[PDB]
């Protein structure tokens, strides 16, 4: 059998992410790749970008195929698929940079399924784990004392990583981008804490 | 000289009775307002719209 | 590094091209804006888009197409409608007067002035592109301003560039429904000039559709509406293959290679399948095994010729998807067991086969139901010849009184000039027969 | 007039019916093969849109009625209605808005620096040292301007910033370049060396 | 872009056009005052086709108005539309043309009809692509049909590149207004045939008859029977100035309308037409146009239609239809009258589409074949040329301007051969 | 350190002369006053006053009052040098003699101490711009007495005129045959390059590429206006390979006599269409040589090809150009001369092209120049003689001239040149 309502149903939606490729050479460490993702059969395709002047034969690096995760020995499902993940395809490895606009709109559009992307459940994520301090003020003053050691009212997300990481707690980069992402005023990257901050408190 | 639709009254056929000088009246789609009335007109007046 | 390009010309041409762009335009993504979405910011991806269009430095697209036509009305409105922003500005060459069916207007009267912006257009055109397989020219052949300026383009295609493969898809005056009253004779004049220069012809006529419309679709009122759209689907499959991945590709200089026996003999006829109401499609599964055998059927020949009334030279049919290759063997194979077609004699095997993995999207509002296999058939038999036998006679009473010549006179055409077309054909009804023998 | 509203947006994602879909679930149709008057087949010769389509144009009460079309209801041109975009399989160019804002922008600057009220350097008070000209002997010397009123440069901005991202909409929509039409006046008034493509502007807003 | 111009000569021009500019106003949306007021973009795209533009934005239609006297334009110009025309195009005679051919054709227009060919000169040059003429005029008229067909003659000397069409009004056997019509109504037509291109043959009397057999009305007056011509005139051009799958301009019916140089007359009738209060039974289908298209009381020609093999038609439909029942059904309306379609011209029935439908009505049409059946007017009138000139009577009319018996003669002889050579069809077989 | 001098005479070179100042100014960074905005290469047209604002390298003349003092009222009143906009009061009215014989005479001074006072500031003086129509009676002959002493006045000096010829047919005044009859005469023996500017063959640009049905002599100012900008953009900024002025005079006239050459310019697509083509170097190039956009009217077609030298401006990459070259030399349509058997000279450069404000052109990031001297440009020639030919035969409007010094015999010795100078063209054109 070949799924007939998976077909003429879920057809349409097609999500384009970039990506980048680990390997054991620095060869190939540079140059990008986009990968395109066709849920209507579970199909995975390898696209390849080649800048003007850079002298690389561009064109198509993989043609789409199915193929498995070898660990966890199941097909992909569109659960695997996160910002920041890495997804492993043959011999190679490649790590997933940013989401399509389109993709996004289809991110959120389905939480139940993508839990990440519901917004709702990402702060409490991060709610919840205050738990282990004793004043919940005691939470958010030290939060305020940790992310942004210069208190300066803006942050950069290298560091965010870095300094959420540094007090221990475990968050997958898949919910670290949705918080930053909703509150940037100007779309240029910038958290504002306040904003962060006036949610978590006020 | 030929019936002419009143817009001014649910486009009804007209009567002697709408001609007002000092206030307009339109007859397909022209703007007319009148200035004076014949001597012999105002006895008209005078003689059978009084009620 | 591969591309086809699109002329059009008459009437019927600038309608039928109306239709070809939706069908291939939202295949791609291409929303009559041009900017694919709003949303997809990402693109530089599945090169494939440059095989009917070309790259503007960053922004739209624009399809390597030149539309024109000697009369204002169809062309003009065409620029305040919903695909507005596609076409070129500047590429879009209207005229000044119609050609009023008069044929002789259309070749030395009206579109001498004409045929040089295009032939001026097509240069560029050519030159933009890199690796130009071959020209398509869509000319309704019942079309005076469509014959006229449609039989001389073909004139100086041939020799201005040469040997490049052209294509060109008329549509004859149905056998027995007609639209205007000299159809007979605007025939095979347009005949008699594309014969030497046309490597490829296929049939299309009208009425065909109006039952494949009826039998099929249901349509009980059926517009020009849906008669044009079937067509496109042909369109489409021939040149899908030069798009996509595929198992085993089929060029379009692949094409008259394999279904012009001889360079004198250039016409063959096609039909589709499936055509199914979308209400009703599904219950059955056009099956795969028998979706082939569909192909043959007379009733859905979409020419109004009688295969079965002569023997078959070869066949180039056309599938698309993922039908597995094997049934590919089998299905066709159960043809040659059939009786009730017979091939001519000296053609062992006449069955050109291709495979495409890409389905045909679904138009919105149309008729056909969004189907997972089908399959397309390009046929030249010699039951072409019943066609023609019709035509030849009407034009026999016409001459016979020599009724509407008065006109043709006042163009300057010579007398002697349909002097020629019937010794053309004498040779065409004549060909066949001999080709028609076995050893 | 069937399709646009069925396959309604609640239909595809994580819905029943596909693009073509049996779209009978939604509503009443009578699967083709079927005799009988449904009322709406015969009388109004609806063209195309095959038998299944025409059914639920006929019971769901869309219609439209009536020998005399009320205007708007007759002047459509077919090929319009037929190739209308795409439109609800999941869901105008934003061109010409920047070109009003690219439009006044540069009115209104050029309006910004007529040096109102004697702003002036000491100098062009008088005309050029070689001038000829009359140059009245009875006449203030000097010259005087009188420029913009205050508002009326801050009238302009707050048209300015109004368009971006305001009420105010596209102002026409405008065909291409060779279009025959009469474009309201473009001779009855001169309006020669005004750029065709600008003219479209200059001839709708009137 | 394929613009037509308008001129009318006499009164009876003068009338038809009154109903008519009237019309053409309507479907474009244009009031009395001339200014825009309508809805869609359709209704101004191609407003050019009758109108041309001058300052200040009112839109007013291109006609030459002449006639030789001054009674009849003193009373058309102030009815409804009647501001519309251009003052400085009115010029006309002061003596009259006093129902006699003679007088109109060699003394006054003479001396005179310099001005209209000014003034039809004129309006022809300005535009950027001339497409045709339509003129109206009567053929029982002194200063109509004189005046009328020699500003027909020039216009072709000048002019041989394009099309001319003209209404002609011939007296029908029953309703004659003028005794010496049979004159008029017999110089006339030489000159016609001659340079005309197309010709479309329009009897008062059949007229009548659709009224009463259609309107079923009490009191027909003028006013509707130019209600019923006037609509006619929008079957022309109503495809030839909107959209269409298959626009049939002019020149498309002429290449599919006159089989021969030597046949340009036609006769037509137009549908649909019902009593008010039928309106609502009725139910207007295309399969309600082929019964009446071809039927017998629609055919305002005073002649039988069914008397002849017909040659050649053409179709030119209003309203959405898909073209399946325009067309299936023709190929229908030639077979079940074999016997009464010629046998060597095959598809002899010609259809064409057009979007925007006539006002008032979800479908309309308008019927024009070349038949043999006018064949009874020619033979008709021409029986009554020869009884009155044998006679000679009124002859000194006639012979009192200057004129001679020999283009009188000239005139009988050519008639009897070209319907000698119009009946010869009739009978021909393959 | 490159310095030219601008002389303008004739009102139609002071209304294309004040346009083209507006394409350089915006090009430059000066306001309109004339005042750096707080903001070396652009000394090229300007002298630096020490501090403030800049005098642009210019001076105007004429016989007329009104044209003149237009500018001296209006925007860019504070734009030139104050007293440098000489002006007279006696227009010749079109009469040629009246603008070399009887009243410019005195004139002409004023002129030459001004030029002699603006080279001074030069230091590497280069040559000389000229601007001045064909159908001028003073335009015709002011520009060539100017001619005749700056030939002997600055010696060598390579300079330039942009001639503005008369249409075919075309025409707006009615004595237009005689001036430039002689006008050839008087410059046939005085410039080094001038090039071919016909109006009636600008006009047809217009209609075709930028879609104006009605554009005055103002459109005809800026599609003219960018030629200028066009040939001197190499020398005032940088460049991958430079072509200088002095480096044309040895490159376009391989005989002193043949020296009439017509120019093209592109791409010219307006701003609401252009959007839909990459603009690419082999799609444009194209057009240079096409025979629809030659700024002169003769047939590129109906010659021989000598040798073409074209300049290119944007961000084109050589190799555009090396290979576009080869496939216009293979073509069957265009052929070169017989002993020219390369003739290409290939000018790049950086620069976009300046956009005016506020006009008509659009945004592109290419445009190119080209310089044709093809056989073909005798069709000008012969078809002026042949008027000149009919009307001099009736001694008509002959005493206008010879009253105001014209000896008879003046007219006639003309007219042996331009066949002469007709005669050249065949020999040259002759293969051997
Ligand atoms: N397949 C198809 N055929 C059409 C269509 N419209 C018209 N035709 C056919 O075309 C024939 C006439 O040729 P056209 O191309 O429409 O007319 P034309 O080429 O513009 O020539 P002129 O009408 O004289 O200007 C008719 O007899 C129809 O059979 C259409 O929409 N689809
Ligand atoms: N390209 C262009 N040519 C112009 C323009 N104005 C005038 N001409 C040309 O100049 C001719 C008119 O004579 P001009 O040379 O301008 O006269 P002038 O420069 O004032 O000198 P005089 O004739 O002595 O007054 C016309 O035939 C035009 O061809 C212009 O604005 N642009
Ligand atoms: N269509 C139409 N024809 C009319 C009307 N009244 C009269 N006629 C015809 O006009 C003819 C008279 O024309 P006439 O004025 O003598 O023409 P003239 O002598 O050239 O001016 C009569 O034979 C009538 O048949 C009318 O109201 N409508
Ligand atoms: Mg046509
Ligand atoms: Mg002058």
């Amino acid at each position: 059998r070949k799924d007939i309502n998976k077909m003429y149903t879920q057809d349409q939606y097609i999500l384009r992410f970039e990506g980048k490729l680990i390997s054991q050479n620095k060869e190939d460490n540079h140059r990008k790749f986009i990968i395109s993702f066709f849920c209507g059969d579970d199909t995975i395709m390898v696209y390849e970008t080649a800048d003007k002047n850079s002298g690389i034969w561009g064109g198509k690096f993989l043609e789409r195929m199915n193929h498995n995760n070898p660990i966890n020995n199941k097909p992909y499902t569109e659960l695997d698929f996160q910002i920041g993940e890495i997804i492993q395809l043959g011999v190679y490895r490649f790590q997933l940079l940013r989401a399509d606009e389109y993709t996004h709109k289809y991110m959120k559009s389905k939480p139940e399924v993508f839990k990440e992307a519901d917004i709702e459940y990402t702060l409490n994520h991060l709610r919840k784990f205050a738990t282990k301090y004793k004043s919940y003020d005691e939470f958010m003053v030290l939060l305020i004392k940790n992310i942004d050691p210069n208190r300066r009212g803006v942050i950069d997300f290298n560091d965010f990583v870095v300094g959420l990481r540094r007090l221990g707690y475990n968050l997958t980069y898949q919910e670290i981008y949705t918080l930053m992402r909703y509150f940037d005023l100007d779309e240029n990257w910038k958290l504002d804490v306040k904003s962060l901050f006036v949610a978590l408190g006020g | 000289k030929n019936r002419y639709k009143n817009v001014q009254t649910n486009n009804e056929y007209f009567q002697p009775t709408d001609l007002v000088v000092g206030k307009d009246v339109i007859i397909n789609g022209y703007s007319f307002r009148i200035l004076e009335c014949d001597e012999y007109t105002l006895k008209w007046f005078a003689n059978n719209i009084v009620q | 590094m591969r591309e086809v390009i699109s002329i059009h010309v008459g009437q019927g041409g600038i309608q039928v091209g109306n239709a070809c762009w939706e069908l291939f335009c939202l295949e791609h993504g291409i929303q009559p804006d041009g900017q694919m979405p709003s949303d997809k910011t990402i693109g530089g991806g599945d090169d494939a888009f440059n095989t009917f269009f070309s790259e503007t430095g960053a922004g739209k697209h624009v399809p390597r197409a030149v539309f024109l036509d000697l009369e204002p009305t169809v062309i003009d409105e065409v620029r305040t409608g919903t695909y507005r922003q596609l076409f070129h500005p500047e590429q879009l060459i209207s005229g000044k007067e119609d050609a009023a069916n008069n044929f002789a207007r259309g070749h030395y009267t009206i579109g001498k002035e004409i045929v040089d912006l295009c032939l001026d257009r097509i240069r560029k055109l050519a030159d933009n592109c890199t690796g130009l397989q071959g020209f398509l020219v869509f000319n309704s052949v019942g079309g005076g301003t469509g014959s006229g300026l449609g039989s001389l383009l073909l004139e100086r295609l041939s020799v201005d560039y040469g040997k490049k493969s052209k294509l060109g898809f008329t549509i004859y005056p149905s056998p027995q429904v007609s639209t205007a009253v000299v159809e007979p004779y605007n025939s095979i004049l347009s005949t008699h000039s594309l014969l030497e220069h046309t490597d490829v012809a296929v049939m299309l006529d009208n009425e065909a559709i109006y039952d494949i419309c009826r039998r099929n679709l249901d349509i009980e009122r059926p517009t020009y509406t849906n008669l044009n759209r079937l067509i496109a689907q042909v369109i489409s499959s021939l040149t899908a293959s030069l798009r996509f991945d595929g198992a085993l590709n089929v060029d379009i200089t692949e094409f008259q290679t394999n279904l012009v026996p001889y360079p004198r003999i250039h016409f063959m006829l096609s039909s589709y399948a499936p055509i199914i109401s979308a209400e009703k499609a599904y219950h059955e599964q056009l099956s795969v095994a028998e979706i082939t055998n569909s192909a043959f059927e007379p009733a859905n020949m979409m020419a109004k010729c009688d295969p079965r009334h002569g023997k078959y030279m070869a066949c180039s049919m056309m599938y698309r998807g993922d039908v597995v290759p094997k049934d590919v063997n089998a299905s066709i194979a159960t043809i040659k067991t059939k009786r009730t077609i017979q091939f001519v004699d000296w053609c062992p095997t006449g069955f050109k086969v291709g495979i495409n993995y890409q389905p045909p999207t679904v138009v919105p509002g149309g008729d056909l139901a969004k189907v997972m296999r089908a399959v397309c058939m390009i046929s030249n038999s010699t039951a072409i010849a019943e066609v023609f036998s019709r035509l030849d006679h009407k034009f026999d009473l016409m001459y016979a009184k020599r009724a509407f010549v008065h006109w043709y006179v006042g163009e300057g055409m010579e007398e002697g000039e349909f002097s020629e077309a019937r010794e053309d054909l004498a040779a065409l009804e004549k060909d066949y027969e001999e080709v028609g023998i076995e050893t | 007039n069937t399709t646009q509203m069925i396959p309604t947006y609640q239909d595809v994602k994580t819905g029943t019916t596909w693009l073509g879909g049996p779209t009978h679930v939604l509503q009443e149709q009578h699967i083709p093969g079927y005799k009988g008057h449904v009322k709406g087949v015969q009388a109004e010769s609806l063209h195309g849109k095959t038998f299944a389509r025409i059914t639920a144009e006929c019971l769901n009460n869309r219609y439209k009625s009536g020998f005399i079309v009320d205007d708007e209801e007759r002047f459509k041109t077919n090929y319009q209605l037929e190739y209308i975009r795409p439109n609800l399989r999941n869901n105008n160019n934003r061109q010409r808005d920047d070109e009003v804002e690219r439009l006044e922008l540069i009115k209104a600057q050029l309006n910004s620096q007529p040096k109102t009220i004697e702003d002036v350097p000491p100098i062009d008070r008088v005309p050029v040292i070689g001038y000829q000209g009359f140059r009245p002997v009875y006449r203030h010397p000097l010259k005087q301007v009188k420029g913009p009123t205050e508002d009326e440069i801050d009238f302009q901005a707050r048209t300015i910033l109004e368009l971006t991202k305001g009420q105010k909409e596209a102002p026409k929509e405008i065909p291409i370049v060779g279009y025959t039409g009469f474009q309201k006046g473009i001779k009855a008034e001169n309006m020669f060396g005004k750029t065709f493509k600008d003219l479209s502007n200059a001839s709708n807003r009137i | 872009m394929r613009e037509i111009v308008h001129i009318q000569g006499g009164q009876c021009g003068n009338q038809i056009g009154a109903k008519f500019w009237e019309v053409i106003s309507d479907e474009h949306g244009i009031d009395p005052t001339g200014t825009y007021h309508g809805d869609s973009d359709l209704q101004l795209e191609r407003i050019n086709v009758y109108y041309n533009e001058a300052t200040g934005g009112r839109y007013v239609p291109r006609a030459i108005l002449m006639d030789l006297e001054p009674g009849t334009m003193d009373s058309v110009r102030a009815g409804p539309f009647g501001q519309l025309f251009r003052p400085d195009n009115f010029v006309f005679g002061q003596t009259g043309a006093g129902n006699n051919w003679a007088k109109g054709h060699y003394t006054e227009g003479a001396e005179l009809i310099d001005s209209v060919l000014d003034v039809v000169r004129k309006e022809a040059e300005g535009c950027d692509c001339l497409q045709g003429f339509q003129i109206t005029h009567s053929l029982g008229g002194g200063t109509g049909s004189g005046m009328g067909t020699l500003l027909i003659s020039k216009v072709r000397e000048e002019y041989p590149d394009r099309i001319m069409e003209t209404f002609s009004v011939v007296p029908s056997p029953k309703v004659s207004d003028t005794v010496v019509e049979p004159y008029n109504a017999t110089l006339s037509v030489h000159q016609l045939v001659e340079n005309a291109d197309e010709c479309m043959v329009i009897d008062n009397e059949a007229l009548y008859d659709i009224c009463f057999r259609t309107l079923k009305l009490t009191t027909p007056t003028y006013g509707d029977l130019n209600h019923l011509v006037s609509a006619a005139m929008s079957g022309v051009t109503c495809c030839l100035r909107f959209p269409g799958q298959l626009n049939s301009d002019l020149r498309k019916l002429a290449v599919n309308l006159i089989p021969f140089p030597r046949l340009h007359f036609f006769m037509i009738g137009f549908a649909p037409l019902t009593s008010r209060g039928s309106q609502q039974y009725r139910a207007l289908t295309v399969p309600e146009l082929t019964q009446q298209m071809f039927d017998a009381k629609n055919m305002m020609c005073a002649a039988d239609p069914r008397h002849g093999r017909y040659l050649t038609a053409s179709a030119l439909f209003r309203g959405r239809m898909s073209t399946k029942e325009v067309d299936e059904q023709m190929l229908n309306v030639q077979n079940k009258n074999s016997s009464y379609f010629v046998e060597w011209i095959p598809n002899n029935i010609k259809s064409s589409i057009c979007d925007i439908p006539p006002k008032g009505l979800k479908m309309a049409v308008t019927f024009v074949g070349n038949s043999t059946a006018i064949q009874e007017m020619f033979k008709r009138v021409a029986e009554q040329f020869t009884a009155m000139f044998r006679r000679k009577a009124f002859l000194h009319w006639y012979t009192g301007e200057g004129m001679d018996e020999m283009e009188f003669t000239e005139a009988e002889s050519n008639m009897n051969d070209l319907v000698s050579e119009y009946q010869q069809y009739q009978d021909a077989t393959a």
